[PDB]
């Protein structure tokens, strides 16, 4: 509810020429966030497969591939690999968001 | 006063002073000759078209082509090239005037000769492309500009001209569109302007609602998505009629599968389904003795590699110069390490391995997923600037890790 | 006309002569000439092709 | 600002064609295809368009017209009457 | 004329010559509903408001 | 227990709410400018 | 109304040249409409309303 009411204000203090900008801004972080979403689940998976290889259990196995990565945020060889994907993974949720940044002034006419 | 009616004109002596215009570079008494004389082709001969391209060629020009054909040869360069060995030591004698007009730059004549050539549009897209592969040749910035300007105005001219020719006839324009080459150059005018990069004859509505229809297929254009989906998803319904088509059932769903709309959505589902055995499979797993959807996986990755093995074939070294295609290169490679590991059922340290490649890999198979979502959703005037942008960020990733290192071999002394 | 077996492609008679053959087609009309290769009707010949 | 149009779309061209290009069989059965042109590259290696050239060709005559006119069009001074005067 | 050079000339000049000619010649303008047709029919504007 | 799915999708909602008001406060003189 | 029509029916997609002409004949339409429109609105306020 204090959500929606901030929404209210929000719209109410951009009601002019920013207006457009500001919705079409909106719905571009949206898909970024559920990309990221889409991606936390995978390194979750992957991170349960590194810690807890015995497992046989649906719900906690489900429990534990879902908010595991969420928890930890809110908290021999493998080193190299691992870096470069974490690299690789920051290249493309960095550019999804800068894309998100600029997306209407391509379009503005 | 030369030219009237009371002076009849034979019309067939005329060849000499035809030449010697030619030669000099008059087009406009080239131009006045045409309109009441000769027929070009058959004036044409090889012993004048050699003595042309022989005694009359600046040396500066032969020099100019044997380096761009030295440093920037192309598909359409070496058969010019060739050309004008051959002249120099379905014939198309009118397309090699028009190349010899345009080596030496006489923009009139050039202009003339188009005018009289059978072909057009595909001459003017292979002089575009040709005048702009010697303008990237830089001896002297003079020439190098003037070809530059000139196939600018050639390829502006052929866009003009296949605009107003769309505007006059829809199928029969898009059967020029795809008409296959007659020697010229040996491809057909959308390659050829592709090779040159003429964005103004690629960004034109007729060529768009073209590649749309391709696109599509045989499949209604403008049937709307959301039909198209749950035909696709409910495969008996299309028969119904609720995708319309274009212009006999098992034509129907034929066509409706072979649309590489259509095609490409199943791909996704695949491989999101893929995506969700490997995850399945990858909690649920005999050390000892790996299960059926073990091997249905394996299948699957030699499938993949075997797409990529086409895609490797097709496109050539340059297949690897987007970095994204090396990574997903790279980890089919990786995910065959971990197949190796698989392999062994004794060294328990080796098994665990190979499932934590097996692990790794999963997540670079579902960054993949997520960059064919970003691609998909910003097929738009934002593309450009995403890839130009991921690149550069990119760069300073490269850089930050470059100081992370010395950083740490600082911290390691201290 | 175009008598004499030389005739000059101007552009205003080229022009003239296709507006004529444009107002023909629209109306369906019928052109009478000589039926000669050479000449005139060459230019009438080839706009009707 | 004045060539962001056309890059886009070009670059949309390239995309599309070069995705066009490749086969668009069902993915779990393409290797299917794959295997039967390996056969077609092992066993078998081991009028209208005159037609089209003259409709183009008066496509092109009629656009020659168009631009020789305009020029004569574009000038808003009849000077020829004024010399005739 | 020599100095008209503008489009559409040539079906001006044949209008005008058959509605001159259908002037004097036949009922003479005895109908306007004829004229009128067959001025209608080559799109003479400037004749028929005159 | 069942918290964490909801307690994220809220956190992902206030989320957006917030980086949508900074960035359009960052690019806001841009558009008025003539 | 007019405007609506011709809009709607560019955004039908068999041929390109009509769905471009009745876009361009809409825009042109209502652009009239809006110089008729500003013209009565500058010569009366409340009939105008
Ligand atoms: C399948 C389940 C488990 C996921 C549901 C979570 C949703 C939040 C995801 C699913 C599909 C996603 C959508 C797929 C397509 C689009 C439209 C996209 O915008 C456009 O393509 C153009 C829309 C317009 O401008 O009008 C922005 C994100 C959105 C809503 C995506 C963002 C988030 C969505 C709704
Ligand atoms: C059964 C599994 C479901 C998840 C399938 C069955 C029907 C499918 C839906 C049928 C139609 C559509 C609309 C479709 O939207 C579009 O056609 C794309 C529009 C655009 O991007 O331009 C997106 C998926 C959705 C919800 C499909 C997604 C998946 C659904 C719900
Ligand atoms: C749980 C699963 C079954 C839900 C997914 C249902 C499918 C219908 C979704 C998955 C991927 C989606 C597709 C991702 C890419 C494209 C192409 C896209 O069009 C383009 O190719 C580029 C132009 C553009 O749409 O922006 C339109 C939607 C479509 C089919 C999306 C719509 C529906 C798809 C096939
Ligand atoms: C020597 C080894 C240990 C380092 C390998 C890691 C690579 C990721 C580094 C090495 C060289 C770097 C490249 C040097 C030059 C370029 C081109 C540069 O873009 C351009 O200069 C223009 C290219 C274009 O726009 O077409 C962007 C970064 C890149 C790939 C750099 C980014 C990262 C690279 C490939």
């Amino acid at each position: 509810f204090t959500l929606r009411l901030i929404h209210i204000f929000t719209v109410s203090r951009n009601l002019g020429p920013k207006i457009i900008m500001l919705q079409r801004m909106l719905i571009d972080v949206f898909f970024f966030l559920f990309l990221f979403a889409v991606w936390m689940v995978a390194f979750g998976v992957a991170r349960q497969g590194i810690l807890r290889q015995n497992e046989q259990r649906w719900r906690w196995i489900f429990r534990s591939v879902i908010y595991e990565p969420y928890l930890a945020m809110f908290g021999e060889w493998i080193t190299i690999p691992l870096v470069c994907i974490y690299m690789l993974s920051t290249n493309i949720l960095l550019v999804n968001l800068l894309v998100a940044m600029f997306g209407y002034t391509v379009g503005i006419v | 006063e030369i030219f009237t009616n009371d002076r009849r004109w034979e019309s067939a002596d005329l060849q000499e002073v035809m030449f010697t215009a030619l030669i000099k570079d008059r087009p406009k008494f080239v131009r006045l000759f045409l309109e009441n004389g000769l027929n070009l082709q058959k004036f044409l001969t090889n012993e004048v078209l050699t003595e042309l391209f022989s005694t009359h060629f600046s040396t500066l020009v032969y020099r100019n082509l044997q380096i761009a054909k030295n440093s920037y040869n192309d598909a359409l360069l070496t058969f010019v090239w060739k050309l004008v060995a051959n002249f120099r030591r379905t014939r198309h004698p009118l397309q090699a005037l028009f190349i010899w007009a345009i080596l030496q730059n006489k923009k009139e004549l050039s202009k003339v000769i188009w005018e009289q050539t059978k072909g057009c549009t595909l001459a003017a897209l292979g002089a575009s492309k040709l005048l702009k592969t010697l303008a990237k040749v830089k001896n002297d910035i003079n020439a190098a500009g003037e070809s530059e300007e000139l196939a600018n105005e050639y390829e502006t001219r052929a866009v003009e001209l296949f605009t107003e020719c769309y505007s006059n006839d829809e199928d029969l324009a898009e059967q020029l569109l795809v008409y296959s080459c007659e020697a010229w150059g040996g491809s057909n005018c959308l390659e050829l302007a592709v090779e040159a990069t003429d964005q103004h004859f690629i960004a034109q509505p007729g060529v768009q609602n073209f590649l749309s229809k391709q696109w599509y297929g045989e499949i209604s254009r403008d049937t709307k998505n959301w039909k198209i989906i749950l035909c696709l998803f409910i495969i008996p319904l299309v028969g119904c009629g609720l995708v319309s088509f274009r212009k006999k059932l098992l034509w129907y769903y034929v066509a409706f599968f072979t649309s590489p709309f259509v095609v490409f959505s199943w791909n996704v589902v695949f491989y999101i389904a893929f995506l969700l055995l490997f995850a399945y499979v990858l909690l649920m797993d005999f050390h000892s003795v790996p299960h059926t959807p073990e091997l249905i996986l394996y299948a699957l990755v030699f499938v993949l590699f075997c797409d990529e093995v086409r895609q490797w074939y097709m496109n050539g070294v340059n297949y690897f110069t987007d970095l994204w295609n090396v990574m997903d290169t790279l980890g089919l490679f990786y995910f065959i390490a971990g197949i190796v590991f698989r392999l062994h059922s004794s060294n328990k340290s080796s098994l665990y391995s190979g499932r934590v490649i097996f692990c790794l890999d999963y997540i670079i198979f579902t960054l993949r997923l997520i960059h064919i979502f970003t691609v998909s959703r910003n097929l738009g005037p934002k593309i450009i600037m995403l890839q130009r942008m991921l690149i550069d960020v990119f760069f300073f990733l490269f850089l930050f890790a470059v100081w992370m290192v010395a950083f740490g071999v600082a911290r390691q002394g201290i | 006309t175009g008598g004499a077996k030389n005739f000059a492609l101007k552009p205003r008679m080229r022009k003239i002569f296709s507006r004529l053959i444009y107002i023909a087609q629209s109306k369906g009309a019928w052109i009478l000439t000589g039926g000669t290769h050479y000449g005139l009707m060459k230019y009438i010949g080839e706009v009707v092709r | 600002q004045e060539n962001n149009d056309q890059v886009w779309k070009f670059q949309r061209y390239f995309l599309v064609q070069e995705y066009c290009n490749r086969l668009n069989i069902p993915f779990p059965f393409v290797v299917f295809a794959y295997f039967y042109m390996v056969v077609k590259k092992c066993f078998k290696c081991c009028n209208e368009d005159n037609e089209t050239l003259a409709w183009e060709g008066v496509m092109k005559e009629n656009y020659l017209v168009k631009i020789n006119t305009k020029a004569n069009d574009n000038s808003e001074e009849m000077r020829h009457r004024f010399r005739q005067l | 004329k020599m100095e008209e050079a503008g489009d559409e000339i040539v079906s001006n000049a044949i209008s005008y010559a058959l509605y001159k000619a259908f002037s004097t010649n036949e009922q003479d303008k005895d109908n306007w509903n004829g004229q009128l047709k067959l001025l209608l029919e080559w799109n003479q504007l400037d004749l028929a408001s005159d």
